[PDB]
């Protein structure tokens, strides 16, 4: 009796179970058919669970049973270039994937002690992040904007852009619809990043059950590579969609509503999650791996995306959002429409590891350039009802237009580090003065290019070693006059 | 005697025990096969006791024993403490073995009374220009920090630690700062190899914890700091120990998030019934007596940014000193970006401060309200419409809002220049001087993270 | 074996049941003694299961007997529901006699899996040339006309009526809850007199009759298109499919009708909505496989003069493609009367389409918005002190504003016109042509009803 | 030919029945079932065939065309035509006349606003002078 039990209610995915007395909190049950169940509701008299999957077949009267496990899910090497659902169950039709290990789902993150700070850099291939906004391997920042925002393509572009470096890489994905998930695999694929990426999938015709779990099955498929050394990155397609299923299941299964119609505990449900990301120890590393492998510091990096209605940042969610994560960036409407791409604000994005997670030419050249741009925009707002204007305001005003114009970036054409860094060098000691403001985004193509032809082994040595030494800035301060001169677009 | 669970839902746990041996309120409780505790909450007749589990639910099932401690949740306090990393239960987790100290407090006891009740009468510069000026500190006194997320709260707690902390001897100061993670480590890092770690005693705890261990963690550093300030050496004081919680909100939060599962009904914007009450019992018992002093600086966070939340409205009653943080200055590119106006320290008097400082701050603040009021009708007219009186108080508002603006020697990650400190004299001196009309031909871009005057008047020349 | 009913509040009717045999989710029951048939939505135990009647209601009472189908709603689908009107259970009310089709299938159906999605994003192509450049379709998407009532919105609707089956041999179906406006005949007379009434089925439902039949209509028009989609010719291959589901009169109720595609009810279930599972299967159930593709066009309404982010938007999340009428251009008379800029399609990217494409089309709005901006200086300074530059753009936007207009095969019978269907490369030659400036010899009102560009050569050379 | 005086009144008078009745208020200032209770009764106004005319009649009466129209007032309050009851009407009926205040004010009586004022069926009804 203690593990049998009986069915008294289905309705909307939401199944409570008479009996069950000897039965866990999160403990996975099993229904007649081969459904599982995840006992969330305990009490006096009965018990609410959630089922993983269609819930049509299911009467009152039925029978189920405990399995005395928690839920958990298939992880290891052989997952990678697979396309799974939100249990690790193969869906593309490319055979069983060989499993040999599982991972519990809930599970707590490091402690302080077993932590360290962040000092290696995640590249992006975007000059606005790279330069302005850095992310480092440990850090977890957040993508926030409207609808059709391009917020998903800097998600990919990421994913991409992680060729060479050597960082397996999940995706999630809640609530889009078949053909989207669909065609991004296409893409992954043609552009042979599939070969480290893993995608799980629940779609909006799977249960709010599904699209409730994905995100934690996902970062504890990443976390096997944190927990041995190696870096991963794991991208979540949106969290509104898995805020509005929590809430549907909150509610469905009774529960006291509150604020903005939404349930308790939503703080807690996406804090418990992101938390998870972090950077260990050597010690923590050796520790786990029973003295298999030695000197060696795990990492595991988020970028969640969130987005937003009307284009306020100050509603309570959003907020609530911004104050768990180590930074966001901002992608606004206005700027969108009005052809600035990728469309990022300046002032309101910010990251909170700074010039840590970075190379050192980078954080040597790329210093206090997004205060500068705020500091512009608003100068710009003010002096369009000034009257006159003196020679500091204007020059103050053209470096600004200029930057705005060069952070433009096309998609699908990731910059590597010799690039940025001849573009942010260029910038900075003023050969861009002269230029027009139009014709600007014709010049780095170009420069790029022309550094690119020739100037190769300086390029090599750029992007093997992050080092800034005298030598390379004369030889880049050198080139770039080369270029300017005796050449033409 | 001994009870069992009955129901469990998420945190919230009710034990049923006995006809006779009903536990008292806060009353921990030990459940026997696992590392998790109890504390009761509210009791509902019939011996049954709502309760609050502190640490996981997950492993737990109804059914099991527990027993009753009879005494609330005691932490060990002494002079071992010093140097020493505990979480909310008092447990060490910096994996440096147990505590040597038998002496224990209960963390849930009552307020002082008026009678033992003490003023406060010195000033204690802290280097910043702006707190400096329009908002004077005070020993003794209580100072809380208003912010939206993202607009510079800990930047300016560490800085204020780094500032005053460092220098001040026999301090004994107690850290109760709550935050994400990565920044935690990094501080106890911090700290041990500047080797101030012996005077300093830390409780930490995280954002994943269970709603039982964030609602008890700041009641934990009250009591660590009531016991030091207390006790006195031979011919000696208590130390004058230091109090910094940058967790206050997250009581608040997790007391809302569990009252709807006790049976509270909802009110206000759907904060919790007894918001006031829950607020004042803690926030009272950070205070000096005749018998010691505290110095406490907190962090206050603002919900949706704005200040009429029930949240933040009540706590301006409970502090002295008080300073709002404003997202719009921040997306301006000032640092810091603390709200010249609706920002005000009760030691403003011409009494405390003085005769000088009281003009000065006056005439800024009177000049900036002035200039706030402008913005319309140059909107509609054009600038050259509005007289010349008032073209200097524009230009005059804009320079002021740029010279408040310093380099912090904390925030050298993120700009890489180089930190200042500005003593209180200097503050005063260039302000009186930009106010007089004197520096009226400096462009404005030479009062941006510049510091000091004489910074201002080098960094003019080099444009 | 019998039930009885319970409960009879609004839609919803508990009915009660037998220990060993309660029916399942979406069973379909008959009520003995009156026309009405249940639909079960929800379990509450002891038995007891939450329906919604089907049948027109009248003069229930409590504990009436009440006998099991079994199986869910099943609708008669094939080819001889072609030219027919329908129930809501397919029981035809046109007069015409029953409908001979023998084969049925269930009303709720689940959707086609990853497996069965596409390998590629193809363009559905419809015989308006300006629909097709602008805001081109996508064999799968979701379209939505946001059109007034003044406006002839009927007419586009029978135009892709009759091109779907010449243009790719596709049938459709019809499905709406009452009528909003009348301005002209009913829908059924107005599709009769113009002879497409053979290729599409008919589902209709008024308000008057309970809540139940205004629901669960669009779920029998997208079973008969999916019947229509899967059946294969002799090459083994399926056909394309249009769904016209009519908007239920106003967007207020269109808020919850808009989520009633999206599968919400506007409050037939008032105590606990069983959407989450019904819904959201909806939005699947529209999409191009393998083998066959089904397309949803539906109307909304703009009485604000707000569409798109200026309207709620709420539409906007999930509609791929919005055809905008307008009234001014309608005024003009150029019929069909589509806004050429207004109007936005997710399609017209140089990744889906093509590199050509997206470069044709991006020009003529170009083009169409500089000459928007200069009407009003046209307008009150006349053309000829406009430079020639801009002349020539003026001329052009003339050009192929004048060009957008099309004869229709529809309306063949009253005017008598040949009618035209212009390929879509066809247009896309001419409208480059056109652009580069090879047509500026080609003289005004050439373009004008007169269809295609060698169409608009001949209409040149005999005049 | 039915003229309802005014349509809010009945509108109130419902949401007054529905508050009493104990059901959610909602976020609204009415409750959702208002749409529907008026979309039932201007359905009910159409003209019919001559043929359903003998059918119903049983043969008495031919070739005779029976009718019936609708003219509903509906108040509103500062001229807000944005308001929850007034936009549901809008949007099932075949025309609109408005009437203004300021015109009213001005003298200019009857007051009537043919700028937004219009027909549907127009142009059919009017006879051929
Ligand atoms: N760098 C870019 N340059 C030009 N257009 C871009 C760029 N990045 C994105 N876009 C445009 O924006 C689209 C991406 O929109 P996005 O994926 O953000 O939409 P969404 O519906 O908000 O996202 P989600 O898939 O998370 O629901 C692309 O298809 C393209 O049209
Ligand atoms: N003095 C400063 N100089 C430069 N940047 C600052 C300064 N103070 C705050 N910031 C920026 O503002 C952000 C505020 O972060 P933090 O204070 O940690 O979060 P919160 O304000 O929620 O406590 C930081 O990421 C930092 O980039
Ligand atoms: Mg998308
Ligand atoms: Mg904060």
């Amino acid at each position: 009796a203690k593990n049998e039990g009986t069915i008294v209610m289905v309705s909307d995915g939401i199944v409570r179970i008479h009996g069950l007395a000897d039965a866990m909190y999160g403990e996975m049950i099993e229904f007649d058919g081969g459904l599982f169940g995840m006992a969330l509701n305990l009490e006096q008299d009965s018990v609410g669970a959630v089922v993983l999957g269609n819930y049509l077949s299911l009467q009152e009267g039925q029978k189920a049973r405990c399995t005395g496990r928690v839920l958990e899910v298939p992880v290891g090497p052989e997952l990678l270039g697979r396309v799974v659902d939100a249990l690790g169950n193969p869906i593309d039709g490319k055979g069983p994937i060989d499993a040999k290990l599982t991972d519990a789902v809930e599970k707590v993150a490091p402690g302080v002690i077993w932590r360290q700070s962040v000092d290696q850099p995640v590249q992006t291939g975007y000059k606005s992040v790279d330069t302005m906004i850095p992310v480092g391997r440990g850090q977890r920042e957040l993508i926030i904007g409207d609808r059709q925002t391009g917020k998903t393509a800097m998600a990919i572009d990421a994913i991409i852009a992680q060729k060479n470096s050597g960082i397996k890489c999940v995706y999630v994905a809640i609530g889009q619809k078949q053909s989207t998930i669909a065609n991004v695999v296409r893409k992954l694929e043609e552009t042979g990043a599939m070969a480290y990426t893993t995608v799980v999938a629940a779609a909006a015709a799977d249960p709010a059950a599904m699209q409730y779990l994905a995100p934690y099955s996902g970062c504890t498929m990443g976390e096997y590579f944190r927990d041995r050394g190696e870096d991963a990155l794991i991208i979540y397609d949106d969290l509104s969609k898995q805020a509005v299923a929590y809430r549907q299941i909150s509610l469905l299964l009774r529960r006291p509503p509150g604020r903005e119609a939404y349930p308790g505990d939503v703080f807690y449900l996406h804090s418990r999650l992101l938390e998870r990301a972090s950077r260990v120890s050597a010690e923590y590393v050796e520790k786990f791996t029973n003295g298999a492998v030695t000197g060696k510091t795990g990492s595991l990096t988020a970028l969640p995306i969130i987005e937003t209605q009307a284009g306020d940042v100050s509603a309570f969610v959003p907020t609530n959002v911004i104050s768990i994560t180590d930074g966001q960036i901002f992608l606004e409407t206005s700027l969108f429409n009005a052809g600035i791409r990728p469309a990022v604000n300046a002032g309101i994005s910010v990251s909170r590891v700074g010039g840590s997670a970075q190379t050192k030419i980078i954080k040597k050249l790329s210093g206090g350039i997004r205060t500068a741009l705020a500091q512009y925009r608003e100068l710009a707002a003010f002096a369009q009802f000034a009257s006159d204007l003196d020679e500091a305001t204007r020059k103050q005003l053209e470096h600004g237009q200029r930057v705005t114009e060069l952070m433009k970036q096309k998609q699908y054409a990731p910059y590597s580090i010799a690039d940025q860094a001849v573009s942010v060098y260029a910038s900075n000691e003023g050969y861009m003065a002269d230029v027009e403001v139009k014709k600007i985004v014709d010049f780095d193509a170009a420069l790029i290019a022309y550094f690119r032809s020739e100037y190769a082994p300086l390029m090599k040595q750029i992007d093997e070693t992050g080092d800034y030494n005298k030598d390379i800035e004369a030889a880049i301060k050198a080139g770039i006059e080369s270029f300017k001169a005796t050449q033409t677009y | 005697s001994s009870g069992r669970i009955i129901q469990i839902i998420g945190a919230v746990i009710d034990v049923e025990f006995e006809r006779t041996s009903v536990p008292k309120i806060y009353d921990a409780l030990q459940v026997d096969g696992t590392e998790t505790t109890l504390e009761v909450q509210q009791q509902l007749g019939d011996g049954v006791v709502r309760t609050i589990a502190m640490g996981s639910t997950e492993g737990l099932k109804r059914g099991l024993t527990v027993t009753s401690t009879n005494a609330p949740i005691s932490v060990p306090v002494g002079t071992a403490t010093l140097g020493r990393i505990m979480d909310v239960l008092g447990r060490p987790i910096d994996e440096a073995g147990p505590v040597a100290t038998e002496e224990r407090l209960p963390i849930h006891r009552q307020a002082p009374s008026y009678a033992e009740q003490a003023a406060s009468t010195d000033l204690l510069e802290t280097g910043i220009k702006v707190i400096d000026l329009l908002c004077p500190f005070a020993k003794g006194g209580k100072v809380g920090l208003f912010g939206g997320a993202g607009v510079g709260k800990t930047v300016n707690m560490m800085e204020l630690i780094n500032n005053i902390a460092k220098a001040h001897s026999g301090l004994s100061v107690f850290a109760g700062v709550g935050e994400r993670t990565r920044e935690g480590n990094d501080f106890y890092h911090e700290m041990k190899d500047s080797n101030v770690l012996d005077k300093v005693a830390m409780v930490y705890g995280q954002m994943n914890e269970p709603p039982g261990n964030r609602l008890r963690v700041a009641l934990t550093g009250l009591t660590m700091a009531e016991y030091f300030r207390d006790e006195k050496d031979e011919n000696g004081k208590g130390r004058d120990v230091l109090l910094f919680v940058d967790n206050i909100y997250r009581y608040t939060l997790a007391g809302t998030e569990v009252s709807a599962l006790l049976g509270r009904m909802p009110s206000a914007v759907g904060y919790q019934p007894t918001l006031a009450e829950e607020m004042g019992v803690l926030q009272e018992r950070i205070t000096s007596t005749k018998s010691g002093s505290i110095t406490s600086i907190q962090a206050v966070y603002v919900p949706a940014d704005d200040l009429t939340d029930p949240s933040p409205a009540t706590t301006f009653a409970h502090l002295d000193a008080t300073v709002v943080l404003s997202r719009d200055i921040a997306s301006s590119g000032i640092y810091p970006a603390i709200d010249p106006l609706d920002s005000t320290s009760r030691q403003l008097d011409p009494l405390v401060v003085g005769q000088e400082h009281y003009e000065i701050a006056r005439a800024v603040q009177n000049v900036l309200q002035r200039y706030k009021e402008l913005k319309d009708i140059i909107a509609i007219l054009g600038m050259d419409e509005l007289a010349e009186e008032d073209k200097l108080v524009v230009y005059r508002a804009r320079k002021i809002q740029r010279f408040f603006s310093q380099p912090f020697h904390v925030a050298e990650v993120f700009t890489g220049a180089p930190g200042k400190l500005v003593p209180l004299k200097e503050t005063i001196r260039g302000f009186k001087g930009l106010l007089a009309g004197e520096y009226d031909h400096i462009p404005e871009q030479a009062f941006y993270m510049v510091g000091g005057i004489d910074e201002v008047i080098a960094k003019a020349e080099k444009l």
